[PDB]
């Protein structure tokens, strides 16, 4: 169905991955939470 | 020194062009202009 | 890792076959000087075209 | 902040034009005949052998038992045909080698006397190169000289 | 990497040199060949 | 550099000084073919490089995934969308300055200011 | 497939930096010594110098590569003929089959199979290797050129 | 004793995809001025695409040291390859990418 793509090392040189989807994909708190990077990309 | 283009040239008294290549090498390579051999980055320090 | 496997590989024939029928000019006929920006196409370290 | 599993309870609950005809050429002539394709590297615009030179002469230039290695016939046949093809005058000269890259999928449209055509498969192609034109050769004369 | 092996590589290794031939000269010559088949696994 | 090749031999046209005319020729060391000297230069070394630092620039350059972004105008188009990258001379001591490319007209423009 | 070859063409870059004699030889198997590269282009039928630089420098505009190429070309200027070139190599490896009519066959024979056993091992594709090689050179310069 | 039959017989070599070449081991060229087309013999209708306008240093010869009976047929007049009716050709092409073995 073309949902997820198997990926290897050589291939990774060419792509730009996201840590967590909800984290990052939608363009847009506890003090005890670890500080997390932005979705500029 | 008054010149903005620091340019220096020379000529000599088969094909001379090749010795020049040998000749211009040594010039660049082995002619120190000052300072002792093997010594670079005279680094100050207090 | 947990989520890793290994390519057990295959034949590359059908692949080559495709590009053949798909504009990958044969190498032999490559004339760079006039086609400056051809993208080289490699397979398994074999620069086919 | 916990591990919850029975959501199977949830999930099972939550659930102009000009015609030009063709003809596959008769086969007997092909059966008797071998034809192939010339290619030159002269970088000359056409290099017509007409304007090349005359004449033209193109041609190739009891014990016990034992083990023989195995090869398919066409390879043995073509390997055997290692004598490079050479056309001459008796003045310039041309020789080539086989290419094996583009002899498969190749049929030619002979522009016959008619606007029609015939289609002819390709047997071989060759790449004749001019040679000896400035005629310098030092077979071992520069070789032994080389080591200098 | 084993299912791959048993299925295919085993055979392709056979098919490479199924054949090897011995030719006896006479006084018309002989020529003995022997060749393998597809591989069967129990 | 920028040296011709023979005709009917297509081999590199070496310098041959004419002593008579007091000038330089250029021959096919394979054949007879020769030709005069059109630029009084012969050779050069050119130790330093600021050449090529725009390699890979194509009118297909934006299509790259991972060049990050900014907004500066085309210094010609005034077109404020564009993409950047660093000096293609992936040499050691090279400076950092950023090469930008308009996405309207692919207008090259870097980001350093000291010399355009 | 086929005897699982381990054949390592290496393409050495003679010459420490700055120095001239920046020559390039290559170490084809069963060959006693390292062979100058132009002798190999020739060996695969690319006689003329202009055609050669097509195989390696992929730009009519970068000349620096050509500059480091310069010495490597006259390296070949000795030879001008494929057969001489091929004969040269015949003179270069495991000379047992004295017949030059059989020996230059052999340097042919070897360079059919025993060199880049990949892209082929059969007659005719000789030019295609002459690119792939002609490419490997490019990167060697390209690297040593620090780009 | 090489012979030159014509060395000028204008000929258009073509490269083909596998199926038609295999089917070729006639038709009608409907040149359209230059959207050249061909009406094949029944089967599909494959036009003419101009792979190379002008073709040189390339000629057709024949065969029957040892010389052999060799004649010069003619010069390649113009190179073409083929545009292959279409969806079925497209379907079989993608279908061709689905081989198998024992
Ligand atoms: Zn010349
Ligand atoms: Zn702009």
């Amino acid at each position: 169905e073309g949902l997820v793509e198997y990926i290897d090392a050589e291939e990774e040189e060419s792509i730009l991955i996201a840590m967590q989807p909800e984290d990052l994909e939608p363009a847009e708190v506890d003090p005890a939470k670890r500080i997390r990077v932005s979705h500029h990309a | 020194d008054n010149d903005e283009k620091l340019i220096i040239r020379c000529r000599v008294v088969a094909e001379e062009d090749h010795m020049l290549k040998k000749i211009e090498n040594t010039m660049l390579e082995n002619i120190t202009l000052r300072g002792v051999e093997n010594i670079e980055r005279v680094v100050m320090m207090k | 890792s947990l989520m890793s496997c290994i390519s057990v590989g295959t034949d590359p024939m059908p692949i080559i076959t495709f590009l053949s029928e798909w504009g990958m000019e044969p190498l032999e006929d490559y004339v760079p000087h006039q086609s400056p920006d051809a993208t080289r196409v490699f397979v398994n370290g074999v620069w086919h075209g | 902040f916990i591990k919850r599993d029975r959501m199977r309870r949830n999930f099972l609950r939550m659930r102009e034009y000009n015609e030009f005809p063709l003809r596959a050429i008769p086969k007997e002539d092909l059966e008797n005949m071998r034809t192939h394709l010339l290619k030159f590297q002269s970088k000359k615009k056409i290099n017509p052998v007409t304007d090349f030179h005359l004449p033209v002469r193109l041609h190739r230039k009891r014990k016990t038992r034992q083990l023989k290695v195995l090869d398919e016939n066409a390879k043995k046949l073509r390997f055997e045909e290692f004598y490079p093809w050479v056309m001459e005058d008796f003045y310039n000269t041309w020789v080539g080698s086989y290419e094996a890259g583009n002899s498969d999928s190749y049929v030619l449209l002979s522009v016959e006397d008619d606007g029609s055509f015939t289609m002819i498969p390709a047997d071989k192609v060759y790449k004749f190169t001019a040679r000896n034109k400035y005629a310098t050769l030092t077979i071992d004369e520069a070789e032994k000289r080389m080591d200098k | 990497s084993f299912n791959q092996f048993v299925d295919y590589t085993l055979q392709d290794i056979i098919c490479e040199d199924s054949t090897l031939i011995l030719e006896q000269l006479a006084q018309i010559s002989r020529k003995y060949e022997i060749s393998f088949g597809k591989i069967y696994v129990t | 550099t920028t040296f011709r090749f023979c005709r009917d031999c297509n081999n590199m046209l070496y310098p041959r000084e004419d002593k008579e005319n007091n000038r330089l020729l250029f021959e096919c060391r394979t054949c007879s073919y020769v030709e005069e000297a059109g630029s009084p230069l012969v050779y050069r070394h050119e130790l330093i490089t600021n050449i090529g630092e725009t390699a890979g620039v194509v009118q297909d350059i934006g299509s790259d995934p991972t060049l990050p972004r900014s907004d500066r105008e085309c210094p010609k188009c005034h077109s404020r969308e564009n993409v950047f990258f660093q000096s293609q001379q992936r040499r050691k001591d090279t400076s950092m300055v950023l090469f930008f490319v308009c996405l309207s007209c692919s207008h090259i423009f870097t980001s350093d200011q000291k010399n355009k | 497939k086929g005897s699982r070859f381990i054949s390592t063409l290496q393409v050495k870059l003679y010459g420490r930096e700055g120095s001239s004699a920046r020559t390039i030889k290559a170490t084809l198997p069963y060959i006693k010594q390292d062979i100058p590269i132009v002798i190999i282009f020739r060996a695969l039928g690319i006689i003329p110098d202009g055609e050669i630089l097509e195989h390696i420098c992929y730009d009519v505009n970068d000349w620096q590569m050509l500059e480091m190429l310069k010495p490597c070309v006259e390296d070949g200027f000795v030879i001008q003929d494929r057969e001489t070139a091929l004969d040269f190599i015949g003179r270069r490896g495991t000379a047992l089959g004295i017949k030059k009519e059989k020996r230059i066959q052999y340097a042919k024979d070897i360079l059919q199979k025993e060199f880049l056993p990949h892209i082929t091992q059969l007659e005719g594709f000789e030019s295609r290797k002459a690119f792939f090689l002609g490419y490997m050179i490019n990167r060697l310069l390209l690297c040593a050129l620090d780009r | 004793d090489l012979d030159l039959e014509r060395s000028n017989r204008q000929v258009w070599l073509v490269r083909l995809p596998m199926f038609l070449a295999e089917k070729w081991r006639l038709g009608k060229i409907r040149i359209n001025k230059s959207k050249i087309t061909l009406l094949l013999n029944e089967p599909h209708e494959y036009d003419l695409e101009l792979t190379k306008k002008v073709v040189e240093n390339e000629y057709v010869f024949t065969e029957q040291t040892i010389p052999k009976k060799t004649a010069i047929v003619g010069t390649v007049c113009h190179e073409c390859q083929v545009m292959p009716y279409h969806k079925i050709v497209e379907q079989r092409r993608n279908i061709v990418k689905l081989n198998n073995k024992e």
